[PDB]
């Protein structure tokens, strides 16, 4: 057998296992988010609702979430990107407003496109396959005065459609659902006037949903 | 203007390492290898007896 | 114009790393016998943590390893028993990187939050204490080293290394040029020099006591995700996410040999030396290690039943082991 | 900073009852594993008692079976120990030791001031000698013996040494006999044979006058030797 | 009884109480040794297996000895513990399924409540609450027949079968109404449809036509009718055989299960 001493360094690691697992096993109920913006996106705006990255936690409903948003880190995201792979969701912030107006880098990109590209490469990444994408389109109030007096052509050449505004509002909204490839995997979108008080609700139906449709791949319902 | 002047002068002594031949470093390395071969534990397997991790 | 300069120079230097380039470690090295078939067997298997595993270290003991999860958690390992010797809950549970002081009394842990925390082991309370939160950092830290009791080095997202007094808590030094996230470097056996790889597909030497980089290495067709310094510190190896390995020369300044393979399609989280240099340890994306002849440049044999993507791979001081920390919340020593 | 203080003892009838306490402050008392040690009035040092860190783990010597209980209450940093049916020779000086176990670790490192009590097989350790005659500037070496063999099949021979200065609580010199404690003067240095021990003092001083015992961790009841007094004619 | 028969008996009962422990013990590994399956929820399935493994293991040779030996040739002393010890492991085994049932519905209906509920202790105390209903049931009662008392019977097979068959049949009809209204690209939801009515169908499917024909003849023998014969061997047979099945139907429409059982495989 062994000595004392290390029959006492085994109690000590047993019981520095049974702390383990019990913070483990307590921290695991909590829900983890992710929030991916572009710029002058709403994220500002939906953290205020409620020098790295920065964490975001509160409790709604007898739930806790955890937001991460990562705006300061400036690096390249293909780095970093898989440590918020085993998260929840995901909350995207597109402006809706964005629709006329070119970067500010003034490089011809349509702010909307950047957003489209840029949700189209966070939704079809390696990681994030399977992650459910909460998508938040703030600035009604501002895409509805520009939506009138301005067309949606502009950003959307195709558009076809209607220039005002719920249809216009429908087709970004359809070409931001578009360019989802996987299934078993829903994007729940929300139209945020920047006045709202609902958006916790919204988030907290969207990750119950998320949750079940879990709980239901469990069963091997897939 | 600045960032170029600052390369070329980082450039002015980069091309200044005297740079010994690479048959040669080969050949150093290679003996080296050989050298402390024979304390290396993972190259030439261990008897079972005096194996840290049974 | 002044492009134009820097070019030319590019250009002759060219010419002249191509003069001092007749043979090839293959050419010198075709008549030293193969190692063999290397049949490491995974001796121990630490289980307790949960989550990604995303860096570990060992102890210049060559028995105590530090292992650093996505779970918020530093834990002090002692390998020949499978025993807990501490568990560090970490103020940032986003930890990419951590480090052994050689003294043994300083385990240094950082990641996503742009600062490196220094951890007190021994302490008159016989607890883990933080004793300095070195931010200076933009972005995320990537990689760290104890040049010594109150010295160690950091790398990360800003393209840009520095050295920190932990006292003052000050960066005496910086390290700039790297036009690419930093994601790794290694200290010389010296202790006076070291490299870092970043993403600019490139790995620069850099002088610590004087503070500017001497030797630039390139040829390297993508990122670069790990270095190591051969034994003697007169060359080191890199991985990619090319899906090759490859060492240079730091007195040669031009590549000696590459590590690829057509099979292999992925890329490389970690490389280590064996203790003689001829065996290198390669972490996979494909959830196993391969293991290269140093001279030869064979896989002499495959090494890993890991369950996801190998992220961090050590070789003990002493040589006898080599650990592999995976994506599967596991730890493996194999001999 | 660190420190344990106990204040239970007093006259007491042979055959009573009393309770033992010892406030720990400074350090993380619930990650510690603690301990009680008895001198007798007149010479010796002997274990009692100890309980583990968690407190699932409780040893007596042998006397202390069956009237000595340790408990401990982490909350309050407070240690206890209770005696009942105490003998006459119960009577003496008691002290609480801290002790931490992992790898590395220095057991038996921090012990308390003490409080003195009246009234009305085993690894033997064997300091031979009781008195040195030593002066200033010079050398000296003192040998501990034990029965068995403290050298386990680790490779640590758990052989401990403490220092006792005169009127003042004992402090731990060398654990495993080749440790030196933490803020010791390097004159010190343990060695030895798997069954036999000794120490090296350079350049002696009177500040090391004093007695000094060797105690084994082997295995339990920790037993320790009588001590080797040092004088200076 | 049969001369040459009796060995194509033998040989194939052998066979049946191998595969059982085979597929058994290769769950309770694959989940002990699988990261992804360490969830409070597979407890449930590591007692269903280890139920199943027992009775396979021990209860079967003496039912395959008796009918094939064709008497009780072990010790009479032994019947009335046998006979109690089968029972207990059979009823231990449905009540994991309708525990594992149970738990799916609240998982999937009331899944905030339940996940913050779903603690690894109360997992512990609904498998030993199971554990000790299935010894409550057996506690009571040349040869060795089954209880024949009509009452005893009667209540121990209601209690036993017909009670958690309705409760898994209620449970997993509503889970199928809820994926139907959650069904509504579109060829992969459809597809999905048809997927989950298959996993469900067989899940709902298997347990019944394995153990309904028995405990139905069990109680038409103790009602009176009585009209089971020999086929009641045979109903007795198909009992058993779905231990066997049974961890397969639980585990291989899983994918985290059926990765760890190709990695063990291979
Ligand atoms: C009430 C009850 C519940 C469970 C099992 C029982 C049993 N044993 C079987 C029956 C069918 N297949 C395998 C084993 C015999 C008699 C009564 C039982």
């Amino acid at each position: 057998t062994l000595s004392a001493e290390e029959r006492a360094a085994l109690e000590r690691s047993k019981a520095i296992e049974k702390n383990l697992k019990e913070d483990g096993i307590s921290a695991a109920k909590d829900v983890k988010l992710l929030l991916l913006g572009a710029g002058e996106s709403g994220k500002s705006t939906i953290v205020k609702q409620m020098t790295g990255i920065v964490e975001t936690h509160f409790t709604f409903k007898n739930l806790h979430f955890r937001l991460f948003d990562v705006g300061g880190q400036r690096s390249e995201r293909k780095k970093w990107i898989h440590c918020f792979e085993d998260v929840t969701a995901i909350i995207f912030c597109v402006a809706l407003s964005g629709y006329d107006q070119v970067l500010h880098e003034d490089e011809t990109t349509n702010r909307m496109h950047e957003s489209l590209m840029l949700f189209d490469s966070i939704c079809n990444n390696k990681f994030f396959i399977d992650t459910s994408i909460i998508l938040f389109l703030n600035k009604k109030d501002l895409f509805g005065e520009k939506i009138k007096k301005s067309p949606l052509t502009i950003c959307f050449p195709e558009y076809t459609g209607p220039n005002t505004y719920e249809d216009a509002a429908a087709y970004i909204q359809a070409q931001f659902e578009s360019k989802n490839r996987s299934p078993n995997k829903e994007i729940y979108c929300h139209m945020t006037c920047a006045t709202d008080t609902n958006n916790i609700q919204v988030v907290f139906d969207a990750v119950t949903d998320i949750i079940i449709a879990n709980n239901l791949r469990g069963c091997g319902l897939y | 203007i600045a960032q170029a002047r600052k390369l070329v002068e980082q450039l002015k002594m980069e091309a200044n390492i005297d740079r010994i031949k690479v048959s040669k470093a080969a050949a150093d390395l290679m003996a080296y290898c050989e050298a402390h071969a024979k304390e290396d534990p993972l190259l030439t397997p261990v008897p079972a007896s005096e194996n840290p991790f049974r | 114009q002044l492009r134009q300069e820097a070019e030319q120079l590019k250009n002759q230097i060219r010419d002249a790393r191509k003069a001092c380039a007749d043979a090839t470690l293959s050419q010198i090295t075709n008549n030293i016998d193969p190692v063999g078939r290397i049949q490491m067997r995974t001796r121990r298997t630490l289980r307790g943590h949960l989550a990604k595993i995303y860096a570990m270290h060992w102890g210049t003991d060559s028995r105590l390893l530090v292992s650093a999860s996505q779970d918020g958690k530093l834990i002090i390992w002692d390998s020949y028993t499978t025993n807990k010797v501490h568990a560090i809950p970490l103020r940032s549970s986003w930890v990419m990187t951590c480090a052994y002081a050689p003294s043994g009394n300083y385990v240094a842990c950082g990641g996503l939050d742009n600062i490196c925390s220094i951890y007190n082991l021994k302490t008159r309370e016989g607890n883990v204490r933080v004793s300095r939160e070195l931010a200076g950092h933009t972005g995320y830290l990537s990689c760290c080293r104890f040049l010594d009791d109150n010295q160690i080095v950091t790398s990360s997202g800003d393209t840009t290394c520095a050295l920190w007094d932990i006292e003052t808590g000050q960066q005496t030094t910086t390290f700039t040029g790297h036009t690419g996230d930093v994601m790794s470097l290694s200290l010389a056996p010296d202790t006076r020099l070291f490299v870092s790889g970043a993403c600019d597909a490139s790995a620069k030497l850099w002088d610590v006591r004087e503070g500017m980089c001497r030797q630039t290495f390139t040829g390297h067709e993508s990122d670069i995700n790990a270095i190591c310094f051969f034994p003697n510190g007169n060359a080191f190896a890199t991985g990619s996410d090319d899906a090759t390995c490859r060492l240079f020369d730091l007195r040669a300044d031009q590549e000696l040999m590459t590590y690829s393979h057509d099979n292999i399609i992925c890329g490389i989280t970690s490389v280590s030396f064996s203790k003689s240099g001829r065996l290198l340890l390669a972490g996979y994306d494909d959830f196993n290690c391969n293991v290269w002849d140093a001279l030869k440049a064979d896989r002499a044999g495959v090494l890993a039943g890991h369950d996801n993507r190998v992220s961090c791979l050590g070789v003990t001081d002493d040589g006898m082991a080599v650990a592999t920390g995976s994506w599967d919340s596991f730890l493996k020593i194999w001999n | 900073d660190v420190q344990l203080v106990e204040s239970g003892g007093g006259l007491v009838q042979p055959g009573g009852s009393r309770k033992l306490s010892c406030s720990a402050s400074g350090f993380a008392f619930s990650s510690f594993g603690m301990h009680w040690v008895r001198q007798a009035p007149e010479k010796g040092l002997e274990w009692v008692a100890y309980i583990s860190s968690g407190s699932g783990t409780i040893y007596y010597a042998d006397t202390v079976k069956g009237r000595f209980t340790i408990s401990r209450d982490d909350p309050k940093n407070t240690l206890f120990l209770q005696m009942t049916s105490l003998r006459s020779e119960d009577t003496a000086m008691y002290y609480c030791v801290r002790s931490i176990y992992y790898y590395g670790s220095s057991p038996f490192d921090f012990w308390g001031q003490g409080t003195t009590l009246t009234v009305s097989s085993d690894i033997v350790m064997t300091q031979a000698t009781s008195s040195v005659p030593v002066t200033p500037g010079e050398s000296v070496s003192i040998s501990c013996r034990s029965s068995k063999s403290l050298l386990h099949s680790n490779g640590n021979t758990y052989l401990y040494w403490f220092l006792q200065r005169p009127g003042q609580s004992p402090q731990l010199l060398i654990y495993r006999m080749s440790n030196l404690a933490s803020g010791v003067p390097d004159r010190f240095s343990g060695s030895g044979s798997g069954t036999a021990f000794t120490l090296t003092i350079s350049r002696l001083e009177a500040e090391d006058v004093g007695v000094y015992y060797c105690m084994q961790h082997l295995e339990y009841p920790l037993t320790f030797g009588a001590g080797t007094k040092l004088e200076l004619k | 009884y049969s001369l040459q028969v009796t060995l194509t008996l033998v040989c194939l009962a052998g066979l049946l109480m191998l595969l059982t422990v085979f597929g058994n013990v290769l769950v309770i590994i694959a989940v002990f040794t699988s990261r992804a399956l360490k969830a409070p929820q597979n407890l449930f399935l590591v007692s269903l297996a280890s139920a199943d493994i027992l009775v396979a293991t021990l209860v079967i040779p003496f039912s395959l000895a008796n009918e094939v030996m064709g008497y009780w040739y072990f010790g009479k002393a032994w019947c009335e513990i046998y006979l109690a010890l089968d029972v207990l492991f059979c009823t231990s085994s449905i009540v994991h399924l309708c525990a594992i049932s149970l738990d799916r519905y609240w998982s999937i209906t009331q899944a905030i409540e339940y996940n913050l509920k779903r603690t690894p202790r109360r997992i512990k105390a609904i498998i030993i609450t199971v554990w000790v209903i299935s010894a409550v049931i057996s506690f009571p009662p040349p040869r060795c027949e089954i209880n024949d008392q009509k009452w005893y019977v009667i209540s121990s097979c209601i209690g036993s079968f017909f009670a958690p068959c309705l409760i898994m049949i209620l449970v997993y009809v509503r889970i199928y109404q809820i994926a139907k209204r959650r069904t509504r690209r579109w060829r992969g939801r459809q597809n999905r449809e048809k997927r989950f009515t298959f996993v469900l169908a067989v899940v709902i499917g298997v347990f019944v036509v394995c153990w309904f024909p028995f405990f139905f003849t069990y109680t038409l023998t103790a009602v009176g009718c009585s009209v089971p014969r020999t086929l009641f061997k045979f109903f007795f047979w198909f009992g058993y055989c779905n231990s066997s099945l049974n961890p397969v139907i639980y585990t291989i429409f899983n994918h985290d299960f059926r990765r760890a059982f190709k990695k063990i495989l291979c």
